[PDB]
């Protein structure tokens, strides 16, 4: 049994309805009228949580905003009024016959208003410099949309390497994202340059924001 | 709640036995399923141990055939997933599902040893936000990427801890992330220090001191 989800990605303005379609390669219909089709919500890091069982039955402690519908091959998950806590990846799953198969997963993201990040730069600490490595950290807080470009500059020369970044899950309360960008240099390279900057470009910033410091002057 | 354990770093061609211990409910009267999920990927069903009434039947998947054993120990209220001749493509988060899902355990197939993170206190050089203090801890060069949890010695209203997913370093197998703490300036006065408690894999935890600005 192949499970196909539609759409695979959706942005939902808070308070709006959303629907997710699921299509099975064969009928999930059973003798008890119901269907062998489940729906799960999984948040980043977290384990999947049930929302619907038997095609149309709402799981324990799931808000009445969630509804399951359909029969045989074509199924629909409905969300009445999308709230910040509904963010995550929705999966449809058949338990009609083994192997139990899942849909690809539909990422639901809350389409909240634009929020510019607050930017913080942290120089390498002396405890790390002792080890012979020098990491510069640029943190961005509570921005929306997820798209944010962090550009590292050392003496005004853009870096195309030596950095890595990670983004938090879309917050379950305010629907914003946070990011950590780390420029890792050798202590020898770090001692040879003067200016360290992270330049942030984001939809909520009219001009890019630059947080910088001169080495040894903090 | 389903407690999961037995995951971690395993050498290629080595084995792992994942434990799925039920609390407040008997596993014996339930069919235990095992599902995996690779880094940022979807859900893949692994196999299942049937309820003791149907002679403890086991239907598996083709993708890992002959290498998986799903057993149950009713005397211990725990189900197992025995995984043999482990390949890199077996690296994933594994979850046991009974109406419930386990917290899940990471399985990493690597010939590399664990590396403990190098935890460093970070002080802001840029602007201290209006009536708040921002401090951070750099959690550098660790393997495996999970489990990694960061907690701070300060909490409550007006306190926000931001934990970023581990990200892969430029070369090798190490990951890097950071943890940020934002708190009222009143709760992080000059001459006071705070602690970022970093728990990683099976290694002993780290308590790194971070001075208030």
């Amino acid at each position: 049994i192949v499970m196909t989800q539609s759409p695979l990605s959706l942005s939902v303005t808070p308070g709006e309805p959303a629907s997710i379609s699921c299509r099975s390669s064969q009928s999930l219909l059973r003798r008890d009228g119901h269907n062998d089709l489940e729906w799960y919500l999984q948040k980043p890091g977290q384990s999947p949580q049930p929302l619907i069982y038997l095609g149309s039955t709402r799981a324990s402690g799931v808000p009445d905003r969630f509804s399951g519908s359909g029969s045989g091959t074509d199924f629909t998950l409905k969300i009445i009024r999308v709230e910040a806590e509904d963010a995550g990846t929705y999966y449809c799953m058949q338990n009609k016959q083994t192997p139990l198969t899942f849909g690809q997963g539909t990422r639901l993201e809350i389409k909240r208003t634009v929020a510019a990040p607050s930017v913080f730069i942290f120089p390498p600490s002396d405890e790390q410099l002792k080890s012979g490595t020098a990491s510069v950290v640029c943190l961005l807080n509570n921005f929306y949309p997820r798209e944010a470009k962090v550009q590292w500059k050392v003496d005004n020369a853009l870096q195309s390497g030596n950095s890595q970044e990670s983004v938090t899950e879309q917050d379950s309360k305010d629907s914003t994202y946070s990011l950590s960008s780390t420029l890792t240099l050798s202590k020898a390279d770090y001692e040879k340059h003067k200016v360290y900057a992270c330049e942030v470009t984001h939809q909520g910033l009219s001009s890019p924001v630059t947080k910088s410091f001169n080495r040894g002057e903090c | 709640q389903l407690v999961e354990s037995g995951g971690g770093l395993v050498q290629p061609g080595g084995s792992l036995k994942l434990s799925c211990a039920a609390s407040g409910f008997t596993l014996s009267g339930s069919n235990v399923h095992w599902v995996r999920q690779a880094s940022g990927k979807g859900l893949e069903w692994v196999g299942r141990i049937k309820r003791n009434a149907e002679s403890d039947a086991t239907a598996y998947a083709a993708s890992m055939r002959g290498r998986l054993t799903i057993s149950r120990d009713d005397s211990k209220n725990t189900a197992f997933l025995q995984m043999n001749s482990l390949k890199s493509d077996d690296t994933a988060m594994y979850y046991c599902v009974i109406r419930q899902w386990g917290q899940g355990t990471l399985v990493t197939v690597s010939s590399a040893s664990p590396t403990s993170p190098k935890v460093f206190p970070l002080s802001l050089c840029s602007t201290q936000p209006d009536g708040n203090v921002v401090i951070a801890c750099l959690v550098q060069g660790f393997f495996p990427q999970e489990p990694l949890s960061v907690t701070w010695s300060e909490s409550g209203q007006g306190v926000t801890a931001r934990n970023f997913p581990p990200s892969q370093d430029a070369s090798g197998d190490l990951y890097t992330t950071s943890s940020q703490l934002t708190l009222p300036a009143t709760q992080c006065l000059a001459g006071k220090s705070v602690t970022c408690h970093v728990k990683h894999y099976t290694n002993p935890s780290q308590d790194v001191t971070v001075p208030c600005p």
